[PDB]
């Protein structure tokens, strides 16, 4: 579950991300593809090279979905509904892959948010990404 | 462990700037705060109830330095990880009873901490290399479980 | 998630297990301990030798809790709460292990109830064990 | 492949009694019924709408036999599964785009099929030996994913 303190931490961290969310989502995908190559099997119709615009374009959509999840932190299962049908029933993305993308987002955020990525906030983000992953996978 | 020559360079290059004392402290500390289930192995460390109690705990900092020095040994013997960690594996299995899934949690908290500390410098290709290493060290710590 | 037909498949198969439930739970434990030795780390105070008595006795406990789950398939969270607090908050069993025990239980059932272990029934039992695991790890 | 000689002997002996036509059709059939998500890779096999549809599908049965054929080939190659499954690995990765997590699912369905056909002769020890074989095969198939 997300406690009140957790929600606050998440709002404040995503808050500081602001306009750079799309680029972070993009970096997170490149990190994932390079560090865990099996994830590319879900994107065989993408151009997965460095700087690929398809990848930048996709990174932006992932970050908007996360922004929206944060905006609706008290009703994520319903706010992410459409995205849950896509991932779990159309694409059939195996749950382990969500853990790999979440880890990669945490690495991206840490690399860019030195002063806000404290132990407590890191625990909160991790829990939020788990909650987003559970919804998308259910 | 398929470590190309470039990956190894990158890895080694990287490790040479790491203050082991401190990174260990942070790594073990974040493990216990982010994944509180792993506190059940360290009940003798005293107070672990909040983030500050954990991160500033002197026993946590001392243990973290110990873990990281061993991690250090591994990087000096990347082509024989199983031999290097064989006695630590039997220990964690026979005496400490640690589920090897926990070795992966720690491996990833470390990747996050390296990224925290080095920011920019921790590029995707460098992360990929470190992910192979942490997986390698976790598999070697796991090999003598029986 | 569990459908009425799944619920139907699970009551029948389980009712076939009948008085062997205990014998089956213990077998499933021994299969787990030999096939997946890392699971033994959660039982350091047990005699784990072949056919030993803590395992047997423990086998009865697992099999009875499943008996109860089946009986209360429609409201498991409530029926299992106490086992949930035990496995999730006291023992802190990493979820991976639940998939390992479930597999071993399926192997056991299939080894003993050949005629009842059809594909549709294999499918429902697997969804059933996964639901129980979900309850016991959340 | 760390298999004791009494383990290899256990695996070999049971395998020589296996009716490949039956088991192979059953294992592949059960993968798609028990794990419907795998149906997306076999749209071309036809009607997979109901358990009964899947288990009688002649394309499902034929491809099952080919899959068991590949598995027999690894059994006689236990020392070099890596080399034995390389092309198959590249195919599963570059041509069909199968997430290697799916290999585990098939390995476990296959273990459930052996237990169903051999009953009492599929003892815990035999099971354990086969879990090792089945993991090694999964790992072999994953090895060339890039
Ligand atoms: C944080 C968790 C994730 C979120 C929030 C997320 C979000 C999204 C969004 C917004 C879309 C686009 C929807 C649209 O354009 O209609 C999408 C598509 C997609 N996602 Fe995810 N995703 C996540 C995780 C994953 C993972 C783990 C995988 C597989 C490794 C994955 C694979 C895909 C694929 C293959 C598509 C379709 C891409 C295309 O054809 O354009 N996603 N996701
Ligand atoms: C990279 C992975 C790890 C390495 C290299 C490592 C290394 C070590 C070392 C060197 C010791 C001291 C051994 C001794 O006392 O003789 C130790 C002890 C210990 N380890 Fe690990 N360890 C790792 C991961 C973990 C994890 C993930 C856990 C549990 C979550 C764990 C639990 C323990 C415990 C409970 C002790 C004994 C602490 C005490 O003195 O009371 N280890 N480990
Ligand atoms: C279907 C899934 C499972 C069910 C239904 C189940 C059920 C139970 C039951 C009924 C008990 C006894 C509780 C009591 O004394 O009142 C128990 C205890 C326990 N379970 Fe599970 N369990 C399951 C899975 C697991 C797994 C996956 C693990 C880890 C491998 C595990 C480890 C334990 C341990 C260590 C105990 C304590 C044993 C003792 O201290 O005597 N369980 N479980
Ligand atoms: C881990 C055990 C597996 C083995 C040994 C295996 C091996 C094989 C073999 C021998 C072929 C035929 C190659 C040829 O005729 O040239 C094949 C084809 C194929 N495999 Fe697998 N495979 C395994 C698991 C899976 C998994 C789990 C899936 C997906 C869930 C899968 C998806 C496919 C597909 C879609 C084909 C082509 C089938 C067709 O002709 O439409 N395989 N594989």
């Amino acid at each position: 579950v997300l406690s009140p303190a957790d929600k606050t931490n998440v709002k404040a961290a995503w808050g500081k991300v602001g306009a750079h969310a799309g680029e972070y989502g993009a970096e997170a995908l490149e990190r994932m593809f390079l560090s865990f190559p099996t994830t590319k099997t879900y994107f065989p119709h993408f151009d997965l090279s460095h700087g690929s615009a398809q990848v930048k374009g996709h990174g932006k959509k992932v970050a908007d979905a996360l922004t929206n999840a944060v905006a609706h932190v008290d009703d994520m299962p319903n706010a992410l509904s459409a995205l849950s049908d896509l991932h779990a029933h159309k694409l059939r993305v195996d749950p382990v892959n969500f853990k790999l993308l979440s880890h990669c987002l945490l690495v991206t955020l840490a690399a860019h948010l030195p002063a806000e990525f404290t132990p407590a906030v890191h625990a909160s983000l991790d829990k939020f990404l788990a909650s987003v992953s559970t919804v998308l996978t259910s | 462990m398929h470590l190309t020559p470039e990956e190894k360079s990158a890895v080694t290059a990287l490790w040479g700037k790491v203050n082991v004392d401190e990174v260990g402290g942070e790594a073990l500390g974040r493990l216990l705060v982010v994944y509180p289930e792993t506190q059940r192995f360290f009940e003798s460390f005293g107070d672990l109830s909040t983030p500050d109690a954990v991160m500033g705990n002197p026993k946590v900092k001392a243990h973290g330095k110990k873990v990281l020095g061993a991690f250090s040994d591994g990087l000096a013997h990347l082509d024989n990880l199983k031999g290097t960690f064989a006695t630590l594996s039997e220990l964690h299995c026979d005496k400490l009873h640690v589920d090897p899934e926990n070795f992966r949690l720690l491996g990833n908290v470390l990747v996050c901490v390296l990224a925290h500390h080095f920011g920019k410098e921790f590029t995707p290709p460098v992360q990929a290399a470190y992910q192979k290493v942490v997986a390698g060290v976790a598999n070697a710590l796991a090999h003598k479980y029986h």
